[PDB]
């Protein structure tokens, strides 16, 4: 098979660990529990191809900015996670998360990928936001967002239902075949 | 009788050997002569470019330790520039997706983090270093 690596960053509590384990598992986590550095791999046929998917979860705090790249070094496609619900997280794609893939691996795909989709149209989630005086994030945002960064792609999935997952990591390799 | 092999040990590394820390405070044998010899067993360390340095690794309180053969004598270890001492304070283990005779481990520190990546003989080998390892860290003040 060919090796393909992908590191997974984004803000605190955006989903990544339950994107990453819902793909592999098909099992949705018990309890939060963040992250400091896990390792996880995958073996998937994508147009044909065998690849032996090597997946890297990264902390989303701050505490772990010195920590985070480690993981970084010979990455072949990254993805930048924010929640299609924490309007907070969508910024930081590009005050924090995308200068710093930029710096460390320049000239390595990225791919925006929106999490937590199927709580966008969730009525119990959208008013909690109306509170905090927020709105959730729409898809042109995210596809705006994601040529601002010169991403290959932008997608939209959710680890609970599944929706889109599979395409977010098809496309992932695709960007390095 | 752990610590039996623990002073044969000490006696066998040279006496100028060091290491430098993160912190670019230096590391010497002196300083490790006091310690207790927990585990010792033979690894290899993987370097960046893939290859693998055959490593003699003790795990004491309250730090790591990785050795290399220079002939008879022993050395700490000179791999990419990483310091060969390990302090426990804040250290953790994670298994390596891609082989189960591997395992990650990182040292949080003073002047920032450090990866490493060890292979041992088995699975039940590396099974073995984790839980050794995290039980270390866990009685480590
Ligand atoms: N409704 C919904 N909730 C989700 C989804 N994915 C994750 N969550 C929830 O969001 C919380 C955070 O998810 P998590 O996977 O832990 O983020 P993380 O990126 O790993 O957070 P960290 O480790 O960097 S701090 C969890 O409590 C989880 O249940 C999703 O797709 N839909
Ligand atoms: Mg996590």
């Amino acid at each position: 098979p060919q090796a393909i690596k992908c590191v997974v960053v984004g803000d605190g509590a955006v989903g990544k660990t339950c994107l990453l384990i819902s793909y592999t598992t098909n099992a949705f986590p018990g309890e939060y529990i963040p992250t400091v550095f896990d390792n996880y791999s995958a073996n998937v046929m994508v147009d044909g191809k065998p690849v032996n998917l090597g997946l890297w979860d990264t902390a989303g705090q701050e505490d772990y900015d010195r920590l985070r790249p480690l993981s970084y070094p010979q990455t072949d496609v990254f993805l930048i996670c924010f929640s299609l619900v924490s309007p907070a997280s969508f910024e930081n794609v590009r005050a924090k998360w995308y200068p710093e893939v930029r710096h460390h691996c320049p000239n390595t795909p990225i791919i925006l990928v929106g999490t937590k989709l199927d709580l966008r149209d969730d009525k119990d989630t959208i008013e909690k936001l109306k509170e905090k005086k927020l709105t959730p994030i729409t898809y042109p945002q995210g596809l705006a967002m994601a040529k601002e960064i010169g991403a290959v792609k932008y997608l939209e999935c959710s680890a609970l239902t599944q929706r889109g997952l599979k395409t977010v990591f098809d496309e992932a390799i695709r960007a390095v075949l | 009788e752990k610590n039996q092999k623990w002073l044969e040990i000490l006696n066998k590394i040279e006496n100028k050997t060091y290491t430098k820390l993160k912190n670019g405070h230096v590391f010497r044998k002196q300083a490790l002569m006091e310690r207790t010899l927990l585990y010792d067993g033979l690894v290899y360390w993987k370097t960046a470019t893939g290859r693998f340095k055959d490593i003699l690794a003790l795990l004491l309180t309250d730090v790591l330790l990785f050795l290399q053969e220079k002939d008879q004598k022993y050395i700490f270890a000179a791999v990419d520039q990483k310091p060969s001492v390990i302090s426990l304070q804040k250290l953790i283990a994670r298994e390596v997706a891609n082989e189960e005779r591997g395992m990650f481990l990182i040292s949080a520190s003073s002047a920032g983090p450090e990866m490493y990546e060890i292979h041992t003989n088995s699975k039940e080998e590396r099974n073995n270093w984790m839980r050794r390892i995290q039980q270390a860290v866990e009685s480590c003040p």
